[PDB]
């Protein structure tokens, strides 16, 4: 089910999804 | 990057495998 | 070492007390009775002269049933301390129904039941039934069977409940060692009384009854030799005979065997020509055939203990309706676990509360010799709705003729009833689809199940990662095996779906088959069993299970349980209720209030007020005049898709002063979480402000380390609350005035008016009123209104007077209004000359 | 030389882009849809010059002008439209170019290029030019440019090449502006000055000598000889002709779906005309063998919605394998609506038809035309030719006077639990063997309907008392419980007197009354519903006035006992209650004398209002506290569990036991004049309801009056007799508006005014001026303001204030003068504020007297 | 003739007997 | 067995008679 | 009259799967 | 599972059901 987030909530969902961390 | 995810998928919707190729 | 019975025991038969209260005679000196006790159909009991003290207890049950005119139980029985329940009436050990002059239970006395349970209904009268601990007076299990409907309610208190036989007397608690056992809620005794003990002005103990037998009234946990075990009390050979139970309306003797009075031969074994004693079934196995009937109860269930063969060509047909039904199964047991085969159909029909079939023990054949329902049915059931298995583990019911009926049984799955396939006389590989429903059996049963252990990955604020942490497999790809889980055919896995919900409690039960049961969001399938939420609410309990979907081919399912997760705090919404309200020229009262949610636990409020510039009087206001479509877009998509203000960074205590030092040009503070008042002091007078109150929540270590890659922020927004200070009443003050008078010779009077413009007035000067009185009676104050800036730049005005004493008064008119008038100024003008003087 | 495509659907993977090449006509449309990017295209597409149908460009990206695909695009013939629209480019954000700058004619239907929101310069095409003159109403332009400028881009020569146009210039881009030919051209031409002969269309190219040639030419084309129609065996298709065999060689594709040319009347047609069907060779048009024309469809499998759909339009359904109504999907209500869709059409299932799983299916009413179920290779050895199993939801067959005959195998109903078998049983006439009956092997008894509401009688509810926010309804039939008396009128009987729960009562506020009962869907859920009450008398309470409701009854019974009966639903209404308050009552003063008030009944009536009731109530004039002196400022089912369990006990136990403020009375047109009959102290009229402003008269000037404004209703006739009225509230409440009137104009004019001298020996003159205070002030007087001046110039006119409890006990105010002549004039001020002051009167002051001359 | 249950046949038979009603061990 | 009114009676079908066989006292 | 998710999932709702549909 | 979508909120979602293209009429 296709995700939709922007600003704080999408860095919010990308720590999410990415225990194991992601690049700034 | 939070160039590729408020440049791609927040004025779109993301997949799942879309979000999990942001994280390293 | 050994103790007696309080008091001695007189033993009474299983009375019956009917219609007239000189019946109750028979109840006269009865210490206990030795079998059921029922009472009934006494259409008056007002004129009950006696109640019973002596009835310490009864072996059995005890039936209320349709008396009248009588208004509590205690006036019958002082102290009905047990009933053991050795036989029960349908399951329940006391039956008070119908009794509707019952309106006080009143068995403060009662301390154990210890079978069974207890149906209380249509009392309409009754009250307090609904508050005694049933479940602390019963057996240690049987919390199920205790029912209380249709009384009226008047519609220690231990642990903040009112457990009270009506307003007098309160039902005590025992400690947890001795449950329905103390005597107080202080006081134990010994574990060979039941019911409670009696101890004697002496100290001596006396148990009210035995936890198990008694011989001379002594207890015991088993006979003396040469007696025999009854209920109660052991007796000789001699008295078993004589004594008596009743059961199936039937009277049955006792017979001594075994070490107990018996009334009916232990399996083997049958009766004695002369009935004195029990010997051994012709080869050692007896043969009881019994007619086919209506089981509608557990009570007609007895009717069958001991049958081996069912017989006749009525379908046996069970019909129990109990509801959760506690006892089902041991009182199914009792009446047909000797039963080795039916020779008609067996039939299972609108049962409830029956779990399973596993109380045919020994059946091993239903002959269906007549069978039912066109003869074309032998093992038919229909609309159970607790069934949800049949035989015992590797049990076999062969069936000779006849197929099965299944249908509308929710909770047994077909899985299960296909167990039966091996058990019909064609052995078939399936069952016609006449004969079993595939969406009526089993719906709401848990079918063809392994269980899925789901993971949280992560938690985010308002996301996290389900990862089924449990495998699957797909086909047989190198001959797998510990799969766990395996689908046969790679189409029919559909994926893995998984279901969330806010539930504060974390106790929703699963998404349910009803339509309309959507407490539950769901996920599309998702074959890799991770997904990331989104959309959840912060610092919210959320809970979440999963289940494998399959194409309706496939019957293997698998459901994790429902597990939960509280989501990360966030961010706290905006203050409320914060309107700020000037006290003094310098002090403002803040209100606010928090009744929007936290997401999160508060620390502390951040108040700031910043100070405004003073309002500039404008040149477009006069000083002294004006004074103080969419069809188309559905459309086009049909025919295209082919189907194939400033932010955290700045808030910190602060305080920065004018630079006169006389007032706070920025103010601001950190409360304690209680606070939600504060007053300003030193701020300007008559000077705007915003204002606004920042809530900041706990920080977490995640978070905050988190938050070191997108800079996230702890607080609320703002709502600026723009509002001025009161005005410095006198700070518009004209000072130092001065009128004086040139001598320029002119024929009327040059006054002139001086002044220090005000210190720090209210705002800007907009405009300055001169005013002057004649002061002779007959006279009143004149005002002249000039321009502020044609003052200030020219600290002097020329006002033309004639002669006479004149007051002189000047006061400033800034924004913030009409100043104080000053201290009365004064002029003695005289008159131009005549110069025929 | 015009070698063609057929349509186009141009894809994302740009190569798909590559179609378009060496065909300079699509036969068909242009779709272009949903190129991510198309950044990657090199090439372009000059030779296309003309589409016979229609332009698409939906959310292409990564393209910025169309004159990069197909910049040659001269003709849009519009031989179809999408939605009437010849031209669609929609939502291309990147679309900034509409470089058609060659295109001529959209020689049929509309034009609509919107929310491109990069695209300028669309508006500045004149594309009426470039319509047919009758299509000209079919231009749609739209979100062009929300936030990319605010009149910042500009035409090529014009100063924010071509001369002035409509008084602006029109354009394609900042670069080139729009081609024209005269005004007795049209669109067929390619200079602004000398137009194609009129044969062509579009446009012509003219060659190294002065030959002229087309581009496209109007009425037809074969062999790029332009034409007036198509030779004998030569057959017209939207632009070209072709042979009679190469029309079955072509498509036209329609509704998602593929259609071949078929030669008919000189042309290829993508359908033979109502009536006639496609000849068996393809090639030709038939009439309707039986007059009525009948799309023939392949039986399967329908698992789903999106399948259900392409029955569309099918008639007969035919093969050997059944058509299989599967919808395993507990959808819900829209299932009925695509199945409708999908198969409403069908008159003859000859394959036999089975039901099987479904859930969400109700009935098969969707079969809307079924009338045959041939069943010439019926189900399970020819044995059924209708089977329907499993179906949880199914509970009725056919439509009402739905006839459809069987004509081989029987019919298999099983474990349909809401199917009751009475209504099976109307299929009984339906098979071709007639039969008396269905075995048990056929519709299973106890496999059907034991969970339908089978056999339901009818109750008859009557309404016997109503209120404005209450009712009662009572259940007027026998409903006996118990078994009957033998000679009874027991329409129904429950032959356990606790198998009965109760009657439930539903109702829904409903205007309309076409409501209908609840479905089994908890979702439909449009009702309230009682407990079950069984007395069968339900007191409906809390109830909007004057509302229409609907109402109806069922009985609940346990799960077990057969006997139901269930009301029709019935409409009733509510009594009108009281009529909320009137709203906007703005009182507004208009002089001294008159208020204007306005009012709008913005809040529901009950009823029909009958009057508005105006009422003003003069308030005192104000007083004001002369301590607090101002001369200085005047100035202005467990119903089922429970149940049974207890049924099974009790029947136990028996076994074992017997072995042998102004109220609204006062509301009425008045006038009552205060004593002077000057001015009304009250006034109150009963307005028609249909007038919302009231101009008041003859009011007291400078007063407080408190205003009403209620709005009233007809008395029902229970009320006015039978209440006796004592409850009244036929009229709304009221809130009290407040209006000051105005200020009477010289109203405080001191009248009587005289000045003189007294006569007692004096140094200093004793002036004594005399009035009588106003006859009929503004309100209570503050003080007099005496103002006097000498008769010089340089001298101020000084001002005396004298409160007014000086003036009567003085009887004349006395003022010290010398030699000099004044002006005297004086005015009161009210508390209301100053007044106007009197002319000027005149005193000779005489000097001191003096005697030693 | 009769087919009173439950409560119509408590009704039935407590109305239409006289006081004597004696069952068991009787 | 039949041996309770409500087998008699209630699904029996008793006559009065039968009815009274309860009663006898 | 048309197969497409204009009426599929804009005029009621649908499930994910019919989507995926009118993928390629 | 409540798709509704609708418009350009339906077309953002059928480029989330697919990473590949969707249009092949007559292909």
């Amino acid at each position: 089910n296709s995700l939709r987030a922007c600003g704080p909530a999408l860095m919010d969902m990308l720590r999410v999804a990415c225990p194991n961390g992601f690049n700034s | 990057d939070f160039r590729g995810v408020v440049d791609s998928c927040c004025r779109n919707s993301c997949s799942f495998s879309t979000l999990r190729a942001y994280c390293d | 070492p050994t103790m007696r019975l309080s008091q001695n025991v007189k033993p009474c038969k299983s009375m019956d007390i009917r219609n007239m209260v000189s019946h109750f005679n028979q109840l006269e000196n009865c210490t206990v009775i030795e079998g059921f006790l029922l009472i009934d159909l006494i259409n008056d009991a007002s004129p009950l002269n006696r109640s019973f003290p002596k009835l310490t207890e009864v072996t059995d049950y005890i039936i209320i049933y349709r008396v009248t005119g009588l208004h509590s139980l205690s006036k019958i029985f002082p102290n009905l301390s047990v009933i053991r329940g050795n036989k029960l009436f349908d399951g329940y050990a006391l039956v008070v129904y119908s009794n509707f002059d019952l309106m006080d239970l009143g068995l403060h006395k009662l301390r154990s039941i210890t079978r069974g349970g207890v149906r209380i209904e249509k009392n309409h009268k009754l009250c307090y039934d609904r508050t005694i601990d049933w479940l602390e007076i019963l057996a240690e299990n049987e919390t199920q069977l205790v029912v209380l409907t249709e009384n009226g309610k008047e519609k220690q208190l231990h642990n903040n409940r009112r457990l009270c036989w009506n307003s007098k007397l309160c039902q005590t608690k025992c400690p947890e060692k001795c449950r329905n056992n103390c005597i107080d809620e202080h006081t134990c005794c010994s574990q060979d009384c039941l019911g409670g003990c009696v101890i004697d002005k002496n100290g001596n103990e006396s148990c009210i009854s035995c936890r198990n037998v008694s011989f001379n009234n002594i207890c015991m946990d088993s006979c003396p030799k040469g007696y025999y075990q009854f209920d109660s009390r052991c007796v000789t050979a001699n008295e078993c005979i004589t004594l008596t139970k009743f059961e199936t309306n039937s009277v049955y003797s006792g017979i001594p065997y075994n070490g107990q009075c018996i009334t009916h031969c232990p399996t083997g074994y049958q009766k004695s020509e002369n009935k004195r004693m029990c010997e051994p079934c012709p080869g050692g196995k007896c043969d009881k055939e019994c007619s086919s009937g209506l089981i509608d109860s557990l009570e007609r269930a007895r009717e069958f203990h001991g049958c081996t063969i069912i017989t006749g060509t009525e379908p046996l047909t069970i019909s129990i309706k109990r509801e959760s039904g506690a006892h089902v199964m041991d009182e199914l047991k009792y009446g047909l676990a000797a039963v080795h085969k039916i020779q008609s159909s067996l039939m299972v029909h609108l049962t409830y509360g029956l779990k399973s079939l596993k109380f045919f023990q020994s059946l091993t054949e239903i002959s269906g010799d007549p069978p039912m329902d066109a003869d074309k049915y032998a093992l038919y059931v229909l609309d159970n709705r607790d069934l949800d298995e049949l035989w015992g583990p590797n049990q076999t019911v062969f069936i000779r003729k006849g197929g099965v009926f299944f249908h509308f049984n929710p909770k047994l799955c077909v899985s299960t009833i296909n167990q039966l396939l091996p058990m019909l006389a064609s052995k078939p590989k399936f069952f016609e689809k006449s004969d079993v429903g595939a969406d009526s059996n089993g719906n709401r049963g848990s079918c063809g199940t392994a269980v899925l252990n789901v993971t949280l990955q992560s938690v985010g604020a308002n996301s996290a990662m389900l990862n089924v942490t449990t495998k699957v497999e797909i086909g047989e790809p190198q001959k797998p095996s510990n799969a766990t889980i395996v689908f046969k055919d790679p189409r029919a896995f559909i994926g893995f779906v998984f279901y969330h919900m806010i539930d504060p409690y974390g106790n929703s039960t699963k998404s349910s088959d009803d339509p309309c049961d959507d407490r539950w969001k769901v996920s599309s399938p998702e074959k890799s069993g991770v997904m990331v939420l989104s959309n959840l609410i912060p610092y919210t309990n959320y809970s979440y299970y999963v289940r494998t979907m399959a194409i309706s081919s496939e019957l293997t399912n698998a459901e994790s349980d429902v597990k939960n997760f509280r989501t990360n705090p966030g961010r706290p919404s905006k203050v409320t209720e914060v309107v700020a309200t000037a006290i003094s020229d310098s002090k403002i009262n803040v209100t606010w209030s928090y009744l929007d949610k936290p997401y999160g636990v508060l620390t502390r409020y951040f108040i700031k007020a910043k100070l405004i510039n003073r309002p500039t009087r404008n040149n477009n206001r006069d000083y002294c005049t004006e004074p103080l479509g969419m069809e188309f877009e559905n459309a086009l998509q049909n025919f295209i898709f082919v189907p194939n203000k400033d932010d955290e960074n700045t808030y910190k205590d602060e305080e920065d002063l004018s630079s006169n030092k006389q007032f706070y040009e920025v103010f601001a503070k950190e409360l304690p979480p209680n606070q939600t008042h504060f007053v300003f002091e030193k701020l300007r007078h008559f000077t705007r402000y915003a204002i606004f109150v920042v809530a900041c929540r706990e920080e977490i270590p995640s978070e905050k380390l988190r938050d070191t890659s997108f800079k996230k922020s702890l607080c609320s927004d703002y709502d600026t609350v723009f509002q001025t200070t009161k005005r410095k009443k006198f700070a518009d003050i004209v000072m130092d005035l001065k009128v004086d008078l040139e001598h320029a010779n002119n024929t009327e009077s040059p006054v002139r008016v001086r002044w220090t413009p005000p210190v720090d007035p209210n705002g800007e000067i907009v405009t300055y009123e001169v005013a002057y009185k004649l002061q002779k009676p007959d006279q009143v104050e004149e005002k002249k209104c000039i321009p502020a800036a044609d003052f200030n730049q020219t600290a002097g005005y020329l006002i033309k007077l004639n002669e006479g004493l004149y007051s002189f008064r000047v006061r400033a008119n800034s924004i913030a209004g009409y100043g104080d008038f000053t201290e009365v100024e004064h002029i003695k003008v005289e008159p131009p000359p005549s110069y025929a003087k």
